């Protein structure tokens, strides 16, 4: 005699209130992976300790090793990746069904998800596609794009257009929908409206579009320039969270055991030159074999995605 | 009959296109049962019923053409007067000693008593109408009515004898072999426990247990051998101390009648069931009260009402049933008596699978000072109210209402095992004073239950009946129906309880995880709706062709909101053809009363109401960032918006013969049913975004014949004899399934649900360790067949390199624990004023994995053991077949292999064992007392009559057990025989 | 508030029934508080001799 | 704060009596009843409160009270059991004159 179909299990956690929903993407926030550090072990800016055990991880990824690696040797986080897609297309799907929310807070959870969704499969067409501006790179298939919250489907791989249009999508979508000017410093890691428009700047820079990567660079410089200066603060690392020129703090580029088992190369040390306060600012005391350390990440205050100094240097090379 | 009811229409047995099989109920059919879905065994061909305990009130498992699900409900659909019934599902665990606690269906609310038929609806042309709850079959009670004529009242008196439980087909050592077993494990060097046992703590409490290792049994002083021979000469009765006889009593009295325009029943009926277990009870007081009413010669409205109490006494066990009385019989020492010379409690410190003796159990006091006591108070009202608008045109709406309420009380006084276990398990370490200490308070325990199963469901369908041309005939229903149900379960624990000052007392737990391995109060809370337009349309031509169909759309809360799936349609096509009423075949009608051919297509649903497609996460506390405390919630599981039941396609083909005026009667039908889309865990694709989930993935088959056979053998004026041959065989067989890659048993995929896969053995070698087969088909050992590698030499540091996908196919299929053939033969016999019945019944093909009777590394010797450890390989006596008890003397690595694996010894071949058992399901003689004695009487009838139930089990032996039914779990009470004397008044 | 209430009842030279099934809802003043009662009631007389 | 109460009573009552009912001389009349009664009641309470509790995930929290003092105004766990039994044997007698 009783029946509606709508009832709502009790005894765990259904997220439907925009605390709910914010905390759902704050969890996804935290597992964004930290791949990029990886992929820079790829180049030129990174030594592998002699260690055993610290090589074993990393050594095969620093030489290119793609064929055979060692088995205990690390990997890109393929899951992590799409689990943070996941919950970033479960909060873009469940708009107009949150509850308990001004509209500009669920506009900007929204705006959040869809500006995660497109900066989540930029690193990843990044790590596993080819450069957009490679000659017969444009039509190759690079990552499956995830769009929905389908547990029934297998995903083929699209191509690098079909991925950047659909990133380009995803910003503007964002642009749309975010309307946050800037969050605590405590909670820095959230997107804005900077960080939307420094996301378009750095995708247009990577394809080549030097137009719109000067006008979002430019922008953002309008909204924000002010710099940290070194002459001032010899030991002002830009990257930190706390610092004036962040605009994002979301990753931890550098993971621990990665940063606690690299130096920096002696030619890369090199190309600094006299005059840098970059050269005592970012890294450690030198090691006889003349590689020094990193102090500019390895914990989770170091967290950069954009900052000031990345806008000036998009701006000039556009 | 000549009608079936389906539980929304009646249709005419002349225009019936799907399987049904009816089971007409009274004492000449079913016997003396006191719950009904225990008389089903072996009257309806194609339903399997099975007995999970041989305790009052058990459920029986019920399986209708086979398992239709893997992870979903695989239990069959009862219909209570056209209203389905809540809490009929059996739970299914994995720990064997549940079944101490097993909770009672609804159906053991209703009195077989008040009940006229039961009509099992077995095919997609008949379940099909129940949308996503038919692919486990339905089961239709047809409680009884009042009959339209002076008013009929009956005092049925029912008195059971029940024998005590015999251990001797348990094949358990007397106190002399047991000794001896003892002395010489203590002469040998197999030293697992061996402060344990008796004969043990004898001779090392006089310093003599390395004297008697070197010299034997001359090396022990004679105050240490007259303890020995009184050791051996003291015998204990474990099957008298611990099981009874029981006389049970029943009675009902039903009185009912009608006139012409009101028809009334009503019936009480109470009922005491004893268990073969001491202290083991169940009393029913049930109540009926129906009347149906015709308002005018449209409007009929009909109440009935069915009220029902009863209350469960029984004993009080562990998690893991160490203190099971069933299984006790099986551990307590021959020669242990409970009580001293001066009447005292005497422990057994033995009771532990573990090799530690602090806790006593003595099974005087633990009845003494625990209890379970239960209290179950049931409701099922029904509504339902007709409006004849036409001569055609029908409509008819019900109201079904049914709450189950259940109290359960568990007490464990202080001085109790049960609370001694509880204790020594609150162990915890002491930070501030390196010590271990218990945080349970010192005293009682106290756990109260409540649970409370509700559901309100509402039906409407109008009918519409027409014929055309006297050749075509139309029947046409279309309707609705609302169901929701609810579940809340209630439970609290006091420590420190003291049982007459009804006072607990504080715990204070060291952490949260011990705070929840005692839990003082616990909430649960289920609630779902299910809204369902129904529709069922045939059409007879000429009476030779019947064409059926129906069609059902279900949605509910437990599925996902996707459009693409919401409202998908469960339908059936159905069709007979009658070739006994064809024009050219009138010729073989002299003799022919029936010959008919039906076919039906369709297809079923099931709902797995443990899924759910929302996203259910949890609350924990992080940050991304240096300090602020951000709460963010984890997913626990994957929302699954395109959740929907569990499809399953069946193709039956049935055939009706008759011959000689009834003489002969056959039904036979192949069925063909494949389930796809069934609720399981599934390895999902990284894109995902999960590594696996539960999706409806998986597949799943069944298919085989039911054939029922009827006979008239003898028709005379005084001597006739009637047999009814229902047979069933099912070819059970999973098509798609996933495994866990760490899994090292072979998966289900192309075997049933139960199949059992174990390790084949060529026997033993000249040491009398297990010897196994290679892929060459040569004898090989556990070092060669696994390639244990020992570098470092210490023994306990081996390593195999056989992976879990290799390890897979050292085992072989061997059977299925559900038996593929099943049924029975019922013989009637009736000479003037007797009435013979003998129900027989059979479940023949299976297989069962029993528990080793004993294990080679973990032999416990402060425990009784089965005789057959007398016939494992010793030194002494080489001729051995079961495996000999081996230590880490002679090969360490194989040894600790064997121990770090424990399922390598438990799945040998040689602990698997065959499943063929016929049993005498009942043999009843009655005699109706003469018209005449009875009319001096006064009454209008009057019975006697004389019953054996289980009083015969053949078939495949069931060696050191006490049943073929309870060779799998040895926690579980047998099913106890019992002879019943009646009597029926008028 | 709303009650609906449905006594059916009769008898006949031997047998008397009565039967009745009821259900109200009553709201209080206060918001939040309300009451409903079902009520089923099933008589049935006999007369045996 | 989930509180949980659950109060049963539960009564059984069986009489039996007999009447005796007389007319002597058209104007005497006598009415003698004699009967028995056993009656029985059973009223039992369960209290069982949960603290930390979330009305979402039904999880409760561990309270540690000071004391057993404090214990007693915040009880997690009562139980209270009352059974009472009666027996009665009553007649009544009625005499009826010249109406």
């Amino acid at each position: 005699c009783d029946s509606y179909l709508d009832i709502r299990p009790v005894g765990s956690v259904i997220p439907q209130t925009a605390e709910e929903y914010r905390a759902l993407l704050a969890r996804a926030y935290l597992n964004v992976p930290n791949d990029r550090g990886l992929a820079c072990l790829r180049s030129d800016e990174m030594l592998v300790n002699d260690n055993e055990y610290d090589r074993n991880s990393y050594g095969d990824i620093e030489r290119w090793n793609d064929v055979s690696p060692f088995p205990g040797t690390s990997q890109f986080t393929w899951s992590n990746f799409y689990n943070v897609l996941f919950i970033a297309n479960q909060v873009i799907e469940s708009q107009k069904e949150i509850t308990e929310g001004t509209p500009e807070v669920v506009n900007q959870l929204v705006g959040e998800a869809h500006l995660l969704r497109a900066y989540l499969h930029f690193v990843l067409v990044n790590l596993h596609g080819q450069p957009y501006t490679k000659s017969g790179a444009l039509n190759s298939k690079s990552i499956p794009l995830k769009l929905d919250t389908d547990l029934e489907k297998t995903l083929g791989r699209n191509t690098v257009e079909e991925v950047y249009t659909s990133i380009l999508s995803d910003i503007e979508h964002a642009r749309e929908l975010i309307n946050k000017e800037k969050w605590e410093t405590v909670f820095s890691y959230r997107f804005n409206v900077l960080s939307v428009d420094a996301l378009q700047s750095r995708v247009s820079l990577y394809m080549g579009a030097w137009p719109k990567c000067l006008e979002s660079a430019e922008a953002v410089l309008a909204k924000k320039s002010v710099l940290v200066d070194m002459n001032e603060t010899p030991l002002a690392l830009p990257n930190h969270f706390e610092s004036v020129e962040s605009i994002t703090a979301l990753e931890q580029v550098m993971g621990s055991s990665v940063n606690n088992a690299v130096w920096v190369p002696a030619t890369f040390l090199a190309l600094y030159q006299e005059g840098d306060k970059r050269l005592a600012a970012y890294f450690a005391a030198p090691d006889e074999n003349g590689n020094r350390k990193s102090s500019k990440g390895g914990k989770r205050e170091f967290s950069c995605t954009f900052r000031v100094g990345e806008l000036y240097l998009n701006a000039a090379e556009a | 009959d000549a009608v079936v009811v389906t539980g929304y229409q009646t249709v005419e047995r002349r225009k019936l296109t799907a399987a049904v099989g009816k089971l007409n109920i009274s004492d000449e059919t079913i016997g003396a049962v006191k719950s009904i879905d225990q008389a089903l065994a072996g009257q309806i061909a194609g339903l399997s019923v099975t007995s999970t305990s041989g305790a009052p009130g058990a459920p029986a498992k019920i399986r209708i053409r086979g398992t239709s699900s893997l992870n979903g409900t695989q239990d069959p659909l009862w219909v209570l007067d056209g209203i389905p019934l809540e809490g009929t599902d059996v739970p299914q665990s994995n720990v064997l000693n549940d079944v101490s606690n097993i909770q009672q269906s609804s159906i053991a609310g209703l009195n077989p008593a008040d009940i006229e038929n039961i009509t099992v609806l077995k095919d997609a042309a008949a379940t099909a109408i129940y949308g996503a709850r038919a692919a486990n079959g339905v089961i239709v009670i047809t409680t009884k009515k009042g009959k339209v004529g002076k008013p009929v009242i009956n005092f049925s008196s029912k008195f059971t004898y029940m024998p005590t439980l015999s251990t001797n087909r348990l094949n358990m050592l007397n106190s002399q072999e047991k000794v001896d077993l003892e002395l010489e494990l203590l002469r040998s060097n197999f030293a697992y426990g061996d402060n344990k046992g008796g004969v043990s703590k004898i001779i090392s409490g006089y310093g003599l247990t390395d004297a008697y290792k070197k010299g034997g049994w001359s090396a022990l002083t004679p105050e240490a051998q007259t303890d020995i021979s009184r050791l051996r000469n003291t015998e204990t009765d474990w099957g008298d101390i611990l099981f009874r006889d029981a006389f049970n009593q029943e009675y009902s009295l039903s009185l009912s009648g009608g006139n012409e325009r009101v028809t009334y029943y009503t019936s009480i009926g109470y009922y005491q069931e004893n268990g073969n277990v001491k202290g083991v009870g169940l009393d029913r007081l049930n109540i009926v009260a129906k009347t149906s009413y015709k308002v005018n010669r449209m409007l009929k409205f009909g109440v009935s009402l069915f009220v029902n109490r009863r209350n469960n006494k029984t004993y009080l066990t562990d998690t893991y049933g160490l203190v099971n009385p069933v299984y006790y019989s099986r551990k307590a020492n021959p020669y242990y008596q409970p009580f001293d010379a001066n009447g005292n409690y005497v422990y057994d410190f033995d009771v532990q699978n573990n090799s530690d003796t602090d806790l006593g159990f003595n099974i005087f006091e633990e009845r003494k000072n625990t209890s379970n006591e239960e209290t179950i108070n049931a409701l099922s009202s029904i509504f339902d109210a007709e409006l004849r608008f036409n001569d055609k045109l029908k409509f008819t709406t019900q109201l079904g209402l049914q709450l189950d309420k259940a109290s359960k009380e568990q007490i464990a006084d202080k001085e109790s095992f049960s609370m001694r276990i509880i204790r020594k398990n609150s162990k915890y370490w002491d930070s501030a004073s390196q010590s271990n200490k218990y945080f349970i308070p010192d005293g009682g325990v106290h756990k109260a239950y409540e649970n409370t199963n509700s559901q309100i469901t509402w039906k409407a369908m109008g009918e519409y009946r027409d014929s055309f041309n006297d050749i075509h005939e139309l029947e046409v229903m279309v309707g609705t129906e609302l169901r929701k149900t609810w579940y809340e379960t209630l439970f609290s624990a006091g420590y420190g309880f003291d049982r007459q000052t009804l006072t607990t007392k504080p715990v204070v737990f060291p952490d949260e995880d011990r705070a929840r391995q005692f839990p003082l109060h616990q909430k649960t809370y289920k609630e779902n709706a299910y809204v369902s337009f129904f529709s069922t349309a045939s059409y007879s031509l000429m009476n030779r062709y019947t064409f059926g169909g129906s069609i059902r759309f279900d949605g509910s809360d437990l599925f996902g909101v996707d459009k693409k799936y919401r409202y998908l349609p469960l339908y059936s096509v159905s069709g007979l053809w009658r070739l006994s009423n064809e024009p050219f075949m009138q010729g073989t009608r002299k003799w022919m009363d029936n010959l008919a051919f039906r076919v039906s297509y369709g297809i079923q649903g099931n709902i797995d109401k443990n899924t759910s497609p929302f996203l259910l996460g949890k609350y924990i506390v992080d940050n991304i960032l240096p300090g602020g405390s951000e709460h963010m919630i984890d997913i626990n599981s994957a929302p699954n918006k395109k959740l929907r039941w569990e499809k399953t396609q069946s193709v039956n083909v049935g055939l009706d013969f008759s011959v000689l005026n009834q003489a002969l009667n056959l039904s036979v039908d192949y069925y063909y049913r494949k389930g796809t889309d069934l609720i399981g865990k599934q390895m999902l694709p990284l894109e995902t975004g999960f590594v696996s989930t539960n999706i409806n993935w998986a597949s799943m088959v069944n298919k085989g014949v039911e054939v029922s056979l009827s006979t008239r053998n003898v028709a005379t004026k005084n001597f006739s004899w009637y047999t009814n041959l229902n047979f069933a065989y099912n070819n059970n067989k999973v098509l798609r399934e996933a495994i866990p890659e760490a899994q090292t048993i072979p998966g289900r995929e192309g075997y049933p649900v139960d199949a059992i896969f174990a390790i084949k053995t060529a026997g033993l070698d000249e040491e009398g360790y297990p010897l196994f087969y290679d892929k060459e088909g040569k004898k090989v050992t556990l070092k060669e067949l696994y390639r244990l590698q020992d570098p470092f030499g210490l023994g306990f540091t081996v390593n195999s390199d056989v992976t879990p996908a290799e390890e897979r196919s050292f085992y072989s299929y061997i059977g299925s624990q559900d038996t593929p053939y099943t049924g029975g033969l019922i013989n009637t016999f009736s000479y003037k004023n007797w009435e013979l019945t003998a129900n027989l019944s059979f479940n023949l093909g299976g297989y069962v994995r029993t528990t080793p009777s004993y294990n080679f590394i973990n032999f416990d010797r402060g425990q009784n053991v089965n005789s057959d450890i007398l016939d494992r390989w010793t030194p002494e006596n080489t001729d051995g077949r079961l495996p000999a008890l081996i230590t880490s003397e002679k090969r360490a690595d194989e040894y600790y292999w064997y121990d770090q694996k424990s399922e390598i010894y438990k799945n040998l071949d040689i602990w698997v064992k065959k499943l063929n058992y016929f049993r005498l399901q009942n043999l009843r003689l009655g005699y109706r007392l003469p018209e005449k004695m009875t009319k001096s009487l006064g009454m209008g009838s009057a019975s006697v009559a004389i019953e054996g139930r289980n009083l015969l089990v053949f078939g495949s032996s069931y060696k050191n057990f006490l049943d073929p039914e309870s060779m799998y779990n040895p926690y579980a009470p047998p099913i106890p025989k019992s002879i019943t004397f009646s009597l029926n008044l008028n």
